[PDB]
């Protein structure tokens, strides 16, 4: 429990703990991590039956060895056999308010699992979304200039915000759990396809699969070691 | 020196080089392991040497490119303060980091990070820092020392405390 | 190694091999159980060979 | 590779039984007077060195699934190069670190191991 | 003019962060999750054990916040006061009951923490901050609790309703485990934990599964937990494990299991063998089979269901979690990494103080019922939820 | 809290300079370093003085 | 040796494939071959 484990990239900050005994133990959340209140699942139950999900009562494995088994809060609930239709409406629905922003949805591909949850304590952070296509060539981020300057013209004003942000699917909220099913960009650029000798050396996007990008890799840090100024020069301890 | 950054950069280039043919060669399945150590055991030890064998020529070439009018070197040559890997770390490369021994594990499943793709044994997957502390980190590379410097903070706690009840 | 054979690279492997503790378990590929009724001949096209030596 | 036999009234599972006069292998139940006669005389098997499940995870989905790395490695069937590749998915200390291809347009699985015993996967 | 498609570069993430922090501030976790215990966990506890033996709660109020005075009695009261006076910034609770014959109203003080919804200082503007004395910079998400503020520390503990599989060490004789923690959201916070284990270790000889139900002595054997539930045939038992007719070696792997059970051929049976293992020599046949009925029915895996149809559902679930204990055991899955962030929860203002009102709320509740009981035949202790909070 | 009187560091009065650096950005709208060196402060550490400030008393009056 | 394929085929010597099975598994462990217990790996060094 004292170490700063992968999954705590975005979350905890991986530099604020205390000397001694509570080191690795007392954390302090990122800068935009969030906390689940929890929602209710009916909704989202009653909406999988909708969309196919056949009930475990009916379910007969040696007869439908393909499918997709899907959970909602812990419980097995019963079996999809075109899980991809039923994950492109479930992110569409929560990329637009119908499903709450704050739950979290996993398919796992290989795993022929798709879990969802809706439970509170769970811990979150938003990043943007990253959308093949355009029409335009490439994948690009969902965000674009005119979506900042409403922002800005908002800020000025002192109506365009953060929700509006979460309204049109442009940004969404990942928990660790589901972290591990995508792909991020760590900036913008990495979406595009003779360098400074001053510069630090990054490794280039060898990733035309980005489903997200980072909004900025300084939030990964919590309050305290936002006021250091270049930490990214500094010896870790 | 603007030579001896090139130098050092070829330095840390021919090492990620050297591990991408022990990779493809494993990948194969033409590695060897020898006795009594796994495939796998057999491929991180060897390019954990390569790494840090560059690290190492690297930070040599930054000594030896100061001058002696150098202040770091007029410490180091005193004995006053500081040693090589500072100077190797401050401006040649701060270079591989580790929890438990071992390269930056998969926490997420066959990941170390969600910006790497699955299966990704490479460098700066496994949390080699090519940077120098002049230079700056990458944000992975931040996180992955974070990591390696945590384990020494813990490591040290528990040390003084093991210390103290010996020594009584 | 015992004073002379001490730089036979090959004599110190053989001493590797008289200490190593060493079971059926590390050279097994599989086991396997069949109903082979006739211990004369054989179900398994393979032993025939085997069994033909007795 | 066994299989498995069941009661074809009680589905129950099937248990070997020698026909000690006439030399043959049978399966019996345990619960019902069932029997039928094997059809093979392997009834136990226990691999050491096992390769069940190299390959778990392919699915007809599986190149939606943006973590998994590609490459442009042309497959022995369709000739195409749009793959997906992972690593053995066993999960073993004593693991190669060979690669499997999964062909997208085919879904012909192939691998980059050079000494390759195996037909299947 | 700029084109309104454009991409967007690095700097122009600081817009959207600016924009992620005028909206939530700094301390949403806080305030999120105790607008949510106000506006809906409170009013769910209540409908929990809303009626006695008759007695029913329905809606719930929360006033802003107020004192009980030495003398001159009952104010509105803003938090620099309260800090001043080492008061307690609370607001009190009125329930909607109702007697009815089978054989307003204040309850408490919920102390409330600054910037919710409740708190005076919510709606306030810059000027309205400095009147009052508060520093237009302050962002609350604590409590004032008799004079001194107090803030609650989010604590991190497993989630529930999670399986997971674990490796044991060497000298035990179960070789693999899967648990899980089995718990609700609506119920109580009852927390049964089922475990799954695979004993005798790598080549022992039958390695067999069983498993730890509540209440009861023994390990049962799974396929006699699969006989209890309906599921008889070897064939559909194993069909609810393994997913996949040519994994010879899981099948393999679970013929001692139908050894195991092979003494017990129907449901019956199967539930008196569990019901036996839970109730003393002299317990009738029918209540035997009936108590092994209702630990299934209801403390074993409620978080699937606690009421009757609900048996194939529990199954199938037994059957995944048997299904992932072999799938490590067969060295095809790592065992379960038990410091993934993601499987954690922390638990902040709201589930803490729904913990402790739940609790608390139960005693009043019982209170109530010796208003009632010792009645041979309005008298409510209010203070016991004040003071439980507060303290 | 409010300017302080003088550079930390040489002595400058600098205590007299506030209220004009603030008029030279808002009423003649120069860049923070023309206006500084307009109030001739020109060695950095004066120039850090009035450029780092940060006018406290300005909430502080807005209590009754 | 020369054989090509390495194979030990055992029978014993009734409800027949307990012993069988629990044989196999004395094969396969507590079955030394060469060495000394105790000592898992050996690994040369100059
Ligand atoms: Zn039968
Ligand atoms: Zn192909
Ligand atoms: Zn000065």
């Amino acid at each position: 429990p004292r170490q700063l484990h992968n999954t705590h990239w975005g979350l905890v900050c991986p530099a604020e703990t205390p000397e001694g005994q509570a080191c690795g133990l007392v954390k302090n959340l990122s800068l935009m991590s969030c906390i689940s209140v929890g929602t209710d699942p009916m909704p989202i139950i009653t909406f999988l039956s909708e969309w196919g999900m056949e009930p475990l009562e009916d379910y007969v494995p040696h007869q439908s060895p393909d499918a997709t088994r899907v959970f909602v809060n812990g419980v097995w609930h019963g079996v999809h056999r075109n899980p991809a239709r039923l994950m492109e409406t479930l992110r569409t629905l929560r990329r637009k308010g119908d499903i709450n922003p704050e739950v979290s949805m996993i398919r796992d591909i290989r795993e022929k699992e798709l879990k969802i949850f809706t439970d509170a304590g769970r811990v979150y952070r938003p990043l943007f979304i990253v959308e093949d296509d355009e029409s335009l060539g490439h994948k690009e981020l969902k965000v674009r200039k005119g979506h900042i300057a409403k922002l800005m013209a908002t800020e000025y004003q002192d109506e365009y915000t953060w929700s509006s942000l979460l309204n049109e699917g442009l940004v969404e909220y990942i928990d660790a759990e589901e972290e591990e099913s995508i792909l991020i960009a760590m900036q913008p650029e990495d979406l595009e396809p003779d360098v400074d000798p001053a510069k630090r050396i990054r490794v280039s996007h060898h990733a035309t699969t980005f489903t997200h990008c980072e909004i900025h890799p300084s939030m990964i840090l919590g309050v305290a070691a936002s006021i250091i100024p270049f930490p990214d020069h500094n010896q870790s301890p | 020196d603007g030579p001896t950054m090139r130098e050092i950069t070829e330095t840390i280039a021919e090492a990620k080089k050297k591990v991408l043919d022990v990779t493809k060669e494993a990948q194969a399945n033409l590695l060897t392991a020898k006795h009594g150590m796994t495939l796998r055991e057999s491929f991180e030890d060897n390019v954990v040497r390569f790494l840090n064998e560059a690290r190492d020529k690297a930070g040599r070439l930054a000594e030896v490119n100061l001058k002696d009018l150098n202040n770091v070197k007029q410490m180091v040559m005193a004995g006053s303060k500081g040693s090589f890997i500072n100077i190797a770390q401050m401006s040649a490369c701060v270079g591989q980091q580790s929890v438990e021994g071992k390269r930056i594990a998969f926490g997420f499943v066959d990941r170390t990070l969600p910006h790497f793709s699955k299966d990704d044994y490479s460098p700066e997957s496994k949390g080699f820092v090519e940077n120098s502390y002049l230079r700056g980190l990458t944000p992975q590379e931040f996180f992955f020392h974070a990591m390696g410097g945590r384990e020494g903070l813990i490591d040290t706690a528990v040390k003084t405390a093991e210390t103290g009840y010996i020594q009584r | 190694l015992e004073p002379g054979h001490a730089a036979d690279q090959e004599q110190a492997k053989l001493i590797r091999s008289a200490i190593e503790h060493t079971t059926l378990k590390s050279v097994t590929i599989a086991s396997e159980i069949y109903y082979d009724p006739d211990p004369r001949s054989t179900v398994i096209p393979e032993d025939e060979e085997i069994i033909q030596l007795h | 590779m066994t299989t498995f036999r069941f009661c074809r009234d009680c589905n129950n599972m099937l248990y070997p039984r020698e026909d000690k006069e006439n030399n043959r292998l049978l399966f019996e139940c345990r619960t019902c007077s069932y029997v039928e006669e094997a059809g093979s005389p392997l009834v136990y098997r226990h691999e050491l060195i096992t390769n069940i499940g190299e390959t778990a995870g392919v699915v007809q989905d599986i190149g939606s699934d943006p973590t998994l790395p590609r490459s442009d490695r042309e497959c022995p069937k369709c000739h195409s190069r749009e793959n997906v590749f992972f690593q053995s998915q066993q999960r073993r200390k004593d693991t190669s670190m060979v690669l499997f291809f999964v062909c997208l347009s085919c879904s012909h699985i192939f691998t980059s191991d050079q000494k390759n015993k195996r037909t299947q996967f | 003019f700029e084109d309104e498609s454009a991409p967007i570069t690095a700097e122009d993430s600081w817009a959207v962060i600016s924009a992620f922090f005028r909206e939530k501030g700094l301390v949403s976790q806080q305030l999120d999750s105790f607008n949510q215990f106000v506006d809906y966990t409170l009013q769910d506890i209540i409908c929990e054990d809303s009626t006695l033996i008759e007695i029913s709660f329905g809606k719930i109020y929360v006033t802003k916040p107020m004192v009980n005075e030495s003398d001159g009695v009952t104010h509105a009261l803003y938090p620099q006061e309260a800090r001043l006076r080492n008061l307690t910034y609370s607001s009190g609770l009125f329930v909607d009951v109702k007697k009815r014959t089978y054989e307003k109203v204040f309850i408490g003080r919920l102390p409330i923490m600054l910037r919710s919804k409740n708190c005076y200082l919510s709606e306030a503007t810059e000027s309205d901050l400095y009147k009052l004395k508060e520093c237009p910079f302050d962002m609350g998400g604590y409590f004032i609790i008799n004079g001194s503020e107090k803030v609650l520390i989010a604590q991190e503990r497993s989630a529930g309703n999670i399986v997971q599989v674990f490796k044991k060490a060497a000298p035990s004789p179960i070789s693999h485990v899967a648990e899980i923690r089995s718990a609700l959201e609506k119920g109580s916070r009852f927390i049964s934990t089922l475990q799954v284990k695979l004993y005798g270790r790598e080549g022992s000889s039958a390695r067999t599964i069983k498993a730890t139900l509540p209440y009861i002595k023994q390990d049962i054997p799974i396929v006699i937990i699969f006989r209890a539930l309906g599921i008889i045939p070897d064939g559909e038992i194993l069909e609810h494990i393994c997913y996949d007719v040519n994994d010879w070696q899981m099948l393999e792997m679970l013929k001692p299991c139908v050894e195991d059970g092979f003494v017990i051929q129907d449901r019956e049976t199967a539930l008196d063998f569990i019901g036996r293992r839970g109730t003393a020599l002299g317990i009738k046949k029918e209540k035997r089979i009936q108590y092994a009925k209702d630990i299934l029915q209801k403390e074993f895996l409620p978080h699937i269901t606690q009421l009757e149809g609900f048996e194939s559902r529990k199954a199938f679930f037994l059957g995944y979690m048997i299904n992932r204990l072999l799938l490590c055991a067969l060295d095809r899955k790592d065992q379960d990494d038990r410091d993934h962030f993601g499987k954690k929860r922390l638990d902040l203002a709201g589930p803490l103080l729904a913990q402790l009102f739940k609790t608390l709320f139960k005693k009043l509740t019982k209170d109530i019922f010796r208003y009632m009981q010792r009645t041979v035949e309005l008298a409510i202790n209010a203070k016991t939820i004040t003071s439980g909070l507060k303290y | 809290m409010i300017v302080p009187v003088r550079c930390f560091s040489c002595g400058k009065v600098v205590g007299d300079k506030w209220e004009s650096y603030l008029n030279l950005l808002q009423e003649d709208e120069l860049d923070e370093g023309t206006a500084l060196s307009r109030l001739g402060l020109k060695r950095y550490c004066c120039r850090r003085m009035i450029l780092t400030h940060v006018d406290l008393i300005e909430k502080f009056l807005r209590y009754n | 040796d020369n054989d090509e394929k390495l194979i030990i085929r055992c029978r014993v010597v009734a409800e027949e494939d307990h012993m069988l099975k629990k044989i196999e598994n004395t094969m396969l462990e507590n079955i030394t071959l060469r060495g000394v217990e105790n000592i898992e790996r050996v690994v040369m060094m100059k």
